[PDB]
């Protein structure tokens, strides 16, 4: 349903296609607009375990005093407040896929929270005096640059090697050049039946400035501009003039 | 850290539940009687009974 | 009841009235006083969400440290003293439109916690175990240019570019010379019968010298001028004396 | 009680019984000691809010982290300690007049957190899920040029024009050389009468002494001397040599 | 009692109990072991306060954040943490004397929240909708020339006009040289009671020695020095020997 | 089965058997992936208590507000909420071996608790009345350099010295290339009968090529490239140019 | 404790003189000589031996919660302070306060220390009422205090409040006489301790305790004494156990 026409997207997808029989977490990086989501729900279909729950969670959202609580769930009376044990997000992924984005948002505090739940996935729930033994396959997803983050100080030097088993890179989209107009025009049957118009293609001009526009956002940013023409065009094509002002 | 901070917190609470109908022992007759004519005031479902 | 008479300014009613069927976010720019929540009101008013709640929220005052508390909502029995259930502005505008005042002023740790519920319109509540989506339409107004801000590095790109789909830039009042005349006037019928003043219009010199002020608060300060002119009002026109602040 | 004896004086009373029947917000800037709080309480006094309750607070006694729950009060649930819902100082003076004393100090984020609620009037509180309307006629005092501190970055433009609907400025008392000697004989007159002081008048030299130094403390440091002189006064006549601390 | 000896110190008790009638708030300036809040107790207790609690606080040891929280108290749902209201040390103050110990190192900042407190003797609790009124005497002592402080912009000239209405100075031990033999008699008296030691008096050189040496540490270092020589003394009276702690 | 060809291995191996009946706390300092869990591990089945529960906890797992209702436990109607009476973990290795990884994240009051309760040898519960008496062997594991937290302050110095009677230092992978080789043959192995992927070993050019890369994650980081190779690998023998990529 | 070199019976004799001194102690040496020892034996020799020794150091206290352990805090009083608590004056009323190193502290946290110390009454953090106290001072340095005011990073004032009696208590480098005493009580006490029969080290490794400097004193001598014994498998400990630890 997406485009891969890159040859290195077809690389990538040739990558997530050789670890169908694999377990082990995966660690993706790149820039926004890149798919990274894509990749991630592409994995976890081609996964034996696509029929399982598939939980996505950001790190970025969870309440500093609860964090505990959250991933690991407690029991009735382990504080005031636990009227009734819940189970946690972990749990939840028992058996399925747990993605976790834009995972370099994690303070330090909370990224050593996590050192054996990667490794051996056994922990002890607040108010839990038995040990929980569960198999949950791990996915996370970065907009910055893993490495540095650790040779930095900012990232736990333990969690990028529990994590980074299988790194998997997206190019951005200036360098996919042979993506673009793949793309240009599938977004376009996204939007024209989505909103009764009459645009059918592209003209050579507007290839030509798409292909020379830099996409800094992307697919976000090509998708946007898209249907920001499509909106404001009139007659059954898109030209030069239709999306130069915001290209 | 010394700080007047609004949070969400998960902690433990002690069990001070007490301090109720616990003055009405103390009183004699006549401050008790006293008090239920301020409840009387201050409430219209209250009535006590009479001889009038 | 409003008055449009700048040719600029038609230009913006045109696009608004052109995305009468779109359902997009939609990001706002311009300075202070110039009635950028009077056109995010008015973009409402002509969507198809007419019927439907506007949620107007100040980003700049949500406690951080329940922010996400005040944005997703919260089960009970997830932190102490939580005993009753609640929800957040998301689920409670469900539906309808939500337009967050200076988005501009949002720190930087609490801009990356949106990133996956102004796309996908999905979350999870504090204490919850069951994903909730919900179709609401996202408007932003704003004063300082966004784009500076995230090439100096004070505003997330990404969020950013999630929430510019459509971005509406309105000038500021020293350009509009053709609506300072009509809506000195209007201001004035408005405020002639709040007090009962037999103010009626306006001298020449007086407009003369309207066309000359650099109207730094723009429309707000027009109209506090017509409010002052009006309560220190003597006789029925207004001469250019009783405007000699703005000399 | 108040000795209004220099035209600039009359001026502003004139100003003030002028706008009695106007319910915008007002600015007073001046300096230490000028009488900003005496002229407040006049302009309530002649408004339609005389029997109104006033609610004087000060914007920097509040702490920071509290300081939402201080400005709007919170609802129950809201946070680990919102015992009960409870209301905000706006909502305590709900058709009155709130008077924000020494606006000057308040920082850049706290002008930031009320910018929709003294335009329009309604805000949110903590947790609650209601829109709250309230009705309070705004006076702000300050020592500082806010006209000034907007320019230098230190206020925020956008809520001058909100308080800057009528601006009020009180000359120095050095200025004022037709109240030394009024203000000074209602002083001496009242210190005697509470220290039961046999004094009831000034000498011609220290007529002349008060009419020459340069106050800076203007009417309250004119109050202080003669409260100083009446403590440590030994006959019915007041002489330069007991106002030596002047020159 | 206290022991006054010098002309300085009869001069000074005579002003306190000539403005003991007064109840306008205090400012004292000297040094470090002047005798300072001596002074001020002896002001507290010839005044008609003296039955009445007297509240004497070291100001240069409360934490800014529960500056408020100690000033004012709080209510119930102020913050996190408290189950319980407090009271505020103007309320534990009222109807008596609190006395401020070094008001020169107090912050900038934190001077804003005394400004309304010592006049109009009003203020609200935290997390309260209700105005407390007192009736506390202000007395401050300092170490710091005030003035100084407020010319290079370091102190609010409005709280010093609130507190400078009472001025006293207070000279250091290196102008009393009258006031060094009973000073040191007297704590020789009490240390010798104190220790057991049974030491009577002084020799000619002790005297002398004591006598010409221009004390910085004043009264206090005096004292401590005295107290030492008693500790390491075995005979009737001391000499120069046992006070070779001195220069 | 575990693998140690290395002189200093086998040598801190002979320790591991003579200090394993001891009856004193271990501290573990280490680099990254050197087997630290490994070995206590191994200590705890090498002992005469080796039937006994093995009670592996993370400092870093516990809430701080549920510590000492944690490790130690709690009793029925000490708090709210509280049903029922809960065991601590420190009773739960009673008899047997109680693991600490990362001992370096603990806070001072849990340090300090911690020493009452090694001290001691006697603890008791949050609102019990009876004290409890446990014989447990307390291992701790950590990587942060011991010596750098005591100085700065972050660990206690008496606690460490009862802790750190012993040190056992793993030397780091990139001393130990004699035993890099052993390693590396035993995951391959032991992922081709996990992945099915038919493989042999490496070439003589592989080898070479393990012996100089720097590894950092010591064991981890080696387990995690073979990984890599096994999956991505059809043939008999790893090449050099397979294993370069990963480097 | 066991004391047995010329310069500890001095030490010893000049501590039982100052037991009847009521007056706050300073202490200052090298590290691990036996400053909390020493403090300890003022406490038992004085009046105040069935008073408690409320000995802290005031490295390991945080920079901004100093006051939170100098005075204590009510129910309520702040984030985090679910009950009260009492500070270490508090705890050691009529007892000893014994400070370790404080030549470390923080110059402005001096300044309102030595304030209580004088006055001797002080407010908890949220109680409403004053608290008056009675403490016995004694102080651990181990740095040279008079150099460090003359750094200008400390107080002359605190300097002559806790240096009315101060103690130099000589390190290990110089009391090569109490070495083979101390290597055997802490032989028999950890061969004691393990249930290990260890009788006594042999002549030849006699020599490396002397021939050692000793730089951690006897907290590295008990510390290498304790790791020979565990790792010993005779009634006799010869100079190769010894010279992997050294
Ligand atoms: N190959 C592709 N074909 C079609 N659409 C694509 C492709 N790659 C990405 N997209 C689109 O890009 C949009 C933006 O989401 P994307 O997966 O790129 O996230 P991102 O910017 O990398 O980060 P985040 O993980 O926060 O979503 C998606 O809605 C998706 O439809
Ligand atoms: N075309 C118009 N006709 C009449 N009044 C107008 C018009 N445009 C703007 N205004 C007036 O301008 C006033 C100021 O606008 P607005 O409140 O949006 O300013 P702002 O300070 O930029 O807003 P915000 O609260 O988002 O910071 C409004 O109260 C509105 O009545
Ligand atoms: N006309 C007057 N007649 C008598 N007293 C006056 C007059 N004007 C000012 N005062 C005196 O001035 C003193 C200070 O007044 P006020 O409280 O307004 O000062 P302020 O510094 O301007 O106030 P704030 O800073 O609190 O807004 C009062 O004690 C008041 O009696
Ligand atoms: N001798 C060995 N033979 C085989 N595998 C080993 C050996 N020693 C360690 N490992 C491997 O090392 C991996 C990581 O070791 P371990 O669980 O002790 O990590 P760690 O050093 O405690 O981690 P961290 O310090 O990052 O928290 C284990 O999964 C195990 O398979
Ligand atoms: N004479 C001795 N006999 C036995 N053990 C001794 C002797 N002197 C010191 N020790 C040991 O030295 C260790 C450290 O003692 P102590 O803490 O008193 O010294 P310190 O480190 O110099 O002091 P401080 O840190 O308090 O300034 C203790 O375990 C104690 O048993
Ligand atoms: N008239 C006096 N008689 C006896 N002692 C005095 C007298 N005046 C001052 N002192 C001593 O001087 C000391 C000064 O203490 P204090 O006033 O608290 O500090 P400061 O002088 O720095 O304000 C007091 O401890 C007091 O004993
Ligand atoms: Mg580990």
């Amino acid at each position: 349903e997406y485009v891969f026409e890159s040859p290195k997207m077809k690389e990538i997808l040739e990558k997530i296609k050789k670890i169908s029989c694999a377990e082990c977490p995966v660690l993706i990086t790149g820039e926004s607009g890149v798919g990274k989501e894509v990749v991630a729900r592409l994995i976890h279909k081609l996964s034996d375990r696509s029929k399982e729950p598939f939980v996505a969670l950001n790190v970025a959202s969870i309440p500093r005093d609860i964090f505990e609580a959250e991933l690991f769930g407690y029991e009735k009376g382990a504080f005031t407040g636990a009227v009734s044990s819940k189970e946690g997000f972990f749990e939840l992924a028992d058996g399925g896929t747990l993605f976790l984005d834009e995972i370099g948002e994690l303070s330090l505090e909370a990224q050593a929270k996590l050192l054996r739940v990667i490794e051996s996935g056994k922990f002890y729930r607040l108010g839990g005096r038995k040990e929980i033994e569960v198999n949950v396959r791990i996915l996370a997803a970065t907009n910055r640059n893993i490495k540095e983050l650790v040779k930095e100080g900012k990232f736990r030097e333990d969690l990028y090697y529990r994590l980074g088993v299988i790194e998997i890179e997206i190019p951005p989209l200036r360098e996919r050049k042979e993506d673009i107009i793949p793309l240009a025009n599938h977004f376009l049957k996204k939007f024209s039946r989505k909103y009764a118009k009459e645009v059918e293609g592209f003209t050579k001009s507007a290839q030509e400035l798409l292909l020379s526009y830099p996409w800094y956002g992307n697919v976000r940013e090509l998708k946007n501009v898209i249907e920001r023409a499509v909106l404001f065009s009139e007659g059954k094509f898109i030209d030069r003039g239709e999306l130069s002002c915001l290209v | 850290k010394q700080g007047l901070q609004l949070r969400l917190s998960q902690q433990l609470a002690m069990t001070p539940q007490l301090q109720q109908a616990i003055r009405l022992l103390q009183l004699s007759t006549l401050e008790l009687q006293q008090e239920l004519q301020q409840a009387l005031e201050s409430n219209p479902l209250l009535e006590q009974i009479d001889t009038h």
